DNA sequence: ATCAATATCCACCTGCAGATTCTACCAAAAGTGTATTTGGAAACTGCTCCATCAAAAGGCATGTTCAGCTGAATTCAGCTGAACATGCCTTTTGATGGAGCAGTTTCCAAATACACTTTTGGTAGAATCTGCAGGTGGATATTGAT
DNA sequence: ATCAATATCCACCTGCAGATTCTACCAAAAGTGTATTTGGAAACTGCTCCATCAAAAGGCATGTTCAGCTGAATTCAGCTGAACATGCCTTTTGATGGAGCAGTTTCCAAATACACTTTTGGTAGAATCTGCAGGTGGATATTGAT
């Protein structure tokens, strides 16, 4: 009977709230904001590890690592933009090489 | 202990950066630079230490040094 | 103590691939990322109602701060996502 | 006797380490600069593994990316060899000077 | 019916006449003064606001106010920030 | 009731440490503010606007006016390797900005 | 009213000089009044839009000041002068 | 004579011409059209306080002004004098506007 | 482009250990049921400000010429930086202990939040004041041709 | 090494658009008398954190050789700067209408506040597993050589 389930979300709509109250962002929170804003978490998170879940299957792996998240995150023009100044640690970069540094 | 980040591992990460052929003077280039970072991070760090009345630098001390930075890091706590 | 967003992440990771699964470290930048994206959504909200002079944050300023702060489709299926869930919230 | 050309083998460092993800630099004499610079702002400090781990990761980041910039700076100037001349303009473009 | 909005004008005026007597600001010029101290008041605020949640506080004190200032600030100019607002806080309390 | 004595007079600042209290708590910045963070505060801006108006001040005397504009506002900052640092990310409307000449570009 | 088009060339060939006069720009190739302009672009729909955002969220059909310095922000291109 | 300066001599003058002047170089008009034609794309009816458009050409200068001071540092770079887009290009992707 | 001889990659399997995933249980959130507070939406409407227009003027945008000198190509060789076989030692890493120390408790005196009630410090215009924007003119370079 | 040709300065001038002051309320500090927290201050733990110890193993520091990249020196086609003639359209000044901010009230749907009642998520052992790291054995990619 959670407000999650209500909102037909996995994401923990109850935590959200309380967050949002206890980090000072505003005198009062709606009873909407803490289902949206969870909603939106949920909705990117379920992104990422879709195209993360698609560079471990191309690579032969059934876990994803790192590697994975920070494969995916660079390779979607969208993500990119949004954690364009976020590091993935153990994520590495993707294999690219100015084509004038090549051979013959 | 500066001169501790070798040559080698200069080219290394100049390769992880796609680099082909490196001049001589990069390397300590490189070390100065590297020094500035680790500087300007670390101090943030232990000012976030310091502010918590602690005696060991957190992984979230160098997370919340990084952010302010600029350059926000994954996997350590945010 | 030390709670945080893992078993909600494992959760929509079995809806999209359940056949994958995900390391601890992954597990530790999806956390990093929720932490983030929160924060980042949370705080404009917070701006979009003080600029407007309002005490309250409702889903209208975590929309219009989605719309700022996600790049173009990201920010369309974002809000689709955000208004669903409140109109399911508050029918039954 | 066996000899591959200049560069040949540097491409091929290139194409392993743009595949890999692990650490780059010593994480002793990484670990040791670390408590070096911290001394000079506090001194007797104690640091969490996962702290050294995090500066390493931010760091190493840090310099793989400005090692790209670098590299297009230097292709810029219709060269194939990175130099200081190279980092300073990246750095000041960026304006971390 | 008025709609009246504060600035920080008449302070930033008093302290122009204590540096340079001589000296008069455009309005303009007041503009750009006015930006100044509500963004690094922001900023400060802003910074005293997280330290304080990382560490599970509260209230902000004079102390996040310290610490957000030698974050924010470069060198000479966070050394003598501190130094007057330690001074302004110590005479405050001192009743002075 | 005793004669009230602003804060600031206590504080010894001109800087309103009373705004500053207000702002602090209207600001959703923490849920309770202490009775020295708005003194404290005040006085690190009124240190900071008395900073840039010195300088500020100077440059309108080497143009010869006696009112600072925005150009003076401006030249004091990025003439300041502290202040330009602080407000590296921040432009002044009406400022320019500081004359300067690559060598390379002179007539050779 | 009046259908508007094409003002991006109302950046003159002689309105970009002056700029990169001050820029300290000596010699110009032909080819960067094309590409200043689409620069010019990108980087006004982008404030124009987000300033927009802060508009219709506040239900007004005027953008105001405030709407663009608080646009400018965001974009991390903080403008002193206008918070009147 | 008929009197003529050396090209570059001019170029130099107009430098230190507008490095002294802050007043804004784009026509005022002109641009306010532009902000109107962008803004009407994407949103119809908008009103603009004159306030608004000015804060938007003093920041679009400032920010093209900055970016040939970096344009120009590229050109020097590639030991020219004449920037390109191409200086344009990696200044912009350097900056991170679009690496 | 082949012929040949190195070394490099690169699939396919394969065997265990380091993690993962799976279980078995308890406090600290999260969900309820009530009972009030209140933020800020809806309904006017006072009235700044923005959109338009008219109109005359000259500051500038346009185009065109012309040719100075800059960017783009070539060529060339001195010498820096890559590839390597060598020899050695600093980094790894794995316990083993001991201990400096984040984390918790239990109070509580000091410091804050409150709810009112007075008291000014500020802000919004009028009433006064005045730098200095714009104009002029020789003194001083600053350039570029003989 | 000169000088015309112009551009650049600097000081002297003077009313007026733009500051500075002068006035008047009144919104919001300040002064008081209570009602909560709050953040320490000691006292003690379970730990993560340094220290050695102590081997071995890659991984790094060197000295050689020379391939081939960077830079310097020369050319030269033609791009882009400087000048000029023309006359367009941005600037300036004012005047209006009235769109649509902003200020005020009026007042419920919605959020805050408990006082409890349940439920879920964080823990700490227990029961699997995904790859890592090797092992071949087989085409590949390189670079010397017809
Ligand atoms: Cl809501
Ligand atoms: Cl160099
Ligand atoms: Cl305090
Ligand atoms: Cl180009
Ligand atoms: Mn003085
Ligand atoms: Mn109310
Ligand atoms: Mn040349
Ligand atoms: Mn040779
Ligand atoms: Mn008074
Ligand atoms: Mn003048
Ligand atoms: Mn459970
Ligand atoms: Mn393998």
């Amino acid at each position: 009977k959670t407000r999650s389930s209500r909102a037909g979300l996995q994401f923990p709509v109850g935590r959200v709230h309380r967050l949002l109250r206890k980090g000072n962002y505003s005198e009062r929170v709606g009873a909407g904001a803490p289902v949206y804003l969870a909603a939106v978490l949920e909705y990117l998170t379920a992104e990422i590890l879709e195209l993360a879940g698609n560079a471990a299957r191309d690579n032969k792996k059934t876990r994803i690592i790192p590697r994975h998240l920070q494969l995916a995150i660079r390779n979607d023009e969208e993500l990119n933009k949004l954690l364009g100044r976020v590091t993935i640690a153990q994520g590495g970069v993707l294999p690219n090489i100015q084509a004038v540094l090549l051979p013959k | 202990n500066i001169q501790g980040i070798t040559k080698p591992a200069i080219r290394r990460l100049a390769r992880r950066g796609g680099v082909k052929r490196i001049s001589g003077l990069i390397y300590e280039e490189t070390r100065g630079v590297l020094k500035v970072f680790l500087e300007n991070v670390i101090r943030d760090a232990v000012t976030y230490t310091e502010h918590a009345k602690r005696k060991t630098v957190t992984a979230m001390d160098v997370v919340y040094a990084l952010k302010r930075q600029g350059r926000t890091l994954y996997g350590f706590g945010g | 103590r030390k709670e945080s967003y893992s078993i909600y992440v494992y959760k929509v990771l079995k809806q999209v691939h359940p056949d994958t699964g995900i390391s601890s470290k992954a597990m530790g930048i999806m956390n990093s990322f929720v932490n983030d994206i929160f924060e980042r959504i949370a705080g404009e909200a917070s701006r979009l109602a003080h600029y407007n002079k309002r005490s309250t944050i409702t889903s209208r300023e975590i929309q219009t701060a989605v719309r700022l702060l996600l790049p173009g489709e990201l920010a369309k299926h974002a809000v689709s996502e955000g208004t669903k869930a409140v109109t399911k919230y508050t029918s039954a | 006797p066996h000899r591959y050309r200049p560069g040949t083998v540097a491409l091929r460092e290139i194409r392993r380490y743009q595949k890999s993800t692990e650490l780059l630099i010593r994480k002793l004499p990484f670990q040791r600069l670390v408590r070096e610079i911290a001394q000079d702002f506090k001194t007797d400090l104690r640091f969490q593994s996962s702290a050294v781990m995090a500066l390493q990761e931010a760091c190493e980041a840090y310099l793989v990316g400005l090692f790209e910039d670098t590299n297009l700076c230097a292709i810029h100037a219709k060269r194939v060899t990175i130099m200081p001349k190279d980092i300073q303009l990246a750095r000041r473009i960026r304006g971390e000077r």
